[PDB]
């Protein structure tokens, strides 16, 4: 069970007749998955994972930079010396679960540790060939569309104490959001918004901010709204349907956690939080520095109905505690995923 | 390993200017937004410019400083007009944890040693 670097595989159930986009880009460039994968527990063998240092995320991080120089043609690309133009069609745009597969001469560990942190031994191990089905969503601010933890929520950090790097909290109860941009009574084609209902946020914040205290001790745990900074980041933003949507998440990252209890301070009306959204066509891109240009909005209602299942967490430098909305590095994205999973060479 | 080269600073009389480099080394420039951050003494260390895709700035700033990256060289450049007795400081270099610009110290893992700037009025 010697660790080890190797060129992993996609695979994915991407299908032939499908004109979306993951689906196009899967097919020739993943292989098809399994419907009975093997997988061989071993509740002998203890392995210590560092899911913030498992060339798992770096492979999957090219892929799908790959995958959206295949899909989301820009009309011009701007990076520092030079403008590439194209042709940049609308598209058909929503995520497909994608699995690494080690080749032969590799396994990959899982970690089946219910309450493994990202770091460290873990007590039961599995085989498996291939990962879980990952939806690459690509957002900022809450993870989207992954995976629940299975007992309490999990904090993970490469390191607690220094704040500068970040938090993914893994939620174990979904939390739904729905982004619209709806169908003069009509004004602007690139308004958008999002409704999260008050009381289930209200209800995670408690729990999440009850974890946080375990960590910072007889510290009050203040959410605050995201430092100033590239609109990517200071807002939540995301792809739906091919759309660049930037929400505004005051409202949401905005309470306190006293005396074992949550207090949202937020902004919220009939039971139910309001995120002011736009349509944007310049992006600053994340898959390397500069920005694209896309096309403005199709037509007709643009809706996303997706799971908040995490959180990107930063916490305030300094006799308080105070914990912002973070991302935009992607690898995090994956991290958030691929952590129970490590690659070996079975020599 | 990543290393961030500071150059540029030291004394300035009030109303000059001042060009501030910092040179990436070990790293992949064009994957990384690049800051510049100061500290005066007594005072939480605060932005000063950053770019990404596109540059920010300061409220302070005030159109007077201009940030700028250059790729062939792996160098980010701060050149800073009509400089201030407030605009003494130590002066560092940051490198993002991403391509995104954060006004926070935290959105930064990589940090120049500092040069201080010194405004003198005569
Ligand atoms: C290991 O994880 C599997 C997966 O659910 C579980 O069924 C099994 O009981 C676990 N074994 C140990 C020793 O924890
Ligand atoms: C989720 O975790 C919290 C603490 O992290 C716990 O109080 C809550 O019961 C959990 N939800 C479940 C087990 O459904
Ligand atoms: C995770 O657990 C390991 C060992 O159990 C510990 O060293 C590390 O600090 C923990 N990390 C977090 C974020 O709790
Ligand atoms: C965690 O962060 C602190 C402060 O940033 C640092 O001093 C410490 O060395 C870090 N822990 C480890 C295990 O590196
Ligand atoms: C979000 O909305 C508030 C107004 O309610 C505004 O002050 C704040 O700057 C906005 N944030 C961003 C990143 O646009
Ligand atoms: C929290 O929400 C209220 C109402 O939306 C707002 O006035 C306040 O400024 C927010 N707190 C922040 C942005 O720190
Ligand atoms: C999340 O998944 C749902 C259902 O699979 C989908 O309708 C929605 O558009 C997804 N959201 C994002 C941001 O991909």
């Amino acid at each position: 069970w010697k660790e080890a670097k190797t060129t992993l595989f996609c695979a994915s159930d991407a299908k032939a007749y499908e004109k979306e986009v993951h689906n196009v880009w899967a097919t020739h460039a993943c292989v098809p998955t399994d419907p009975n994968p093997q997988e061989m527990v071993l509740a002998n063998v203890t392995e210590n994972f560092n899911m913030w240092k498992n060339d798992m995320v770096e492979q999957m991080h090219e892929d799908i930079i790959s995958l959206w120089d295949e899909s989301l043609k820009p009309c011009v690309k701007l990076t520092g010396g030079s403008a590439i133009t194209q042709a940049c069609p609308k598209v058909s745009f929503d995520p497909i679960p994608l699995h690494y597969c080690a080749p032969a001469g590799f396994a990959i560990l899982k970690c089946n540790n219910k309450t493994f942190n990202g770091t460290g031994p873990c007590r039961n191990v599995s085989t498996v060939q291939c990962t879980h089905g990952i939806k690459p969503v690509v957002s900022t601010q809450l993870l989207l569309n992954g995976s629940l933890a299975e007992e309490e929520i999990i904090i993970r950090s490469e390191n607690l104490t220094n704040n500068a790097k970040t938090i993914i909290v893994h939620l174990n109860e979904s939390v739904n959001i729905v982004c619209t941009r709806p169908n003069g009574s009509g004004g602007n084609i690139r308004q958008a918004h999002c409704n999260i209902n008050e009381s289930k946020w209200n209800n995670t914040l408690q729990k999440v901010g009850e974890e946080l205290a375990k960590h910072f001790p007889s510290k009050t745990i203040k959410f605050e709204p995201s430092s100033g900074g590239d609109l990517e980041i200071t807002t939540h933003s995301f792809n739906c349907r091919g759309e660049f949507f930037y929400c505004n998440t005051s409202d949401l990252f905005n309470g306190t956690y006293r005396n074992g209890t949550y207090n949202h301070t937020g902004r919220s009306s009939n039971g139910t939080i309001t995120l002011q959204c736009k349509i944007k066509q310049i992006i600053n891109m994340w898959q390397e520095v500069g920005r694209a240009i896309y096309a403005p909005p199709i037509e007709g209602e643009i809706t996303c109905n997706s799971n908040i299942t995490g959180l990107l967490l930063l916490r305030d430098g300094g006799d308080t505690e105070t914990f912002r909305p973070g991302g935009g590095d992607m690898r995090d994205n994956w991290r958030s995923e691929l952590y129970k999973y490590k690659v070996v060479e079975i020599k | 390993e990543v290393q961030l080269v500071e150059s540029g600073g030291g004394l300035v009389q009030a109303g000059g200017f001042l060009r501030l480099s910092c040179e990436l080394r070990g790293s992949i420039f064009n994957q990384y937004a690049m800051a510049w951050f100061r500290q005066a003494p007594g005072k939480e260390r605060e932005f000063v410019a950053g770019m990404g895709a596109v540059p920010h700035y300061g409220e302070f700033v005030k159109g007077r400083f201009t940030i700028s990256r250059d790729n062939a060289k792996s160098t980010v450049y701060l050149q800073m007009s009509s400089l201030k007795p407030e605009d003494t400081a130590i002066y560092f270099c940051a490198r993002s944890k991403s391509t995104y610009i954060s006004y926070n110290s935290n959105g930064y893992d990589y940090w120049g040693r500092g040069t201080q700037v010194t405004v003198s009025s005569a």
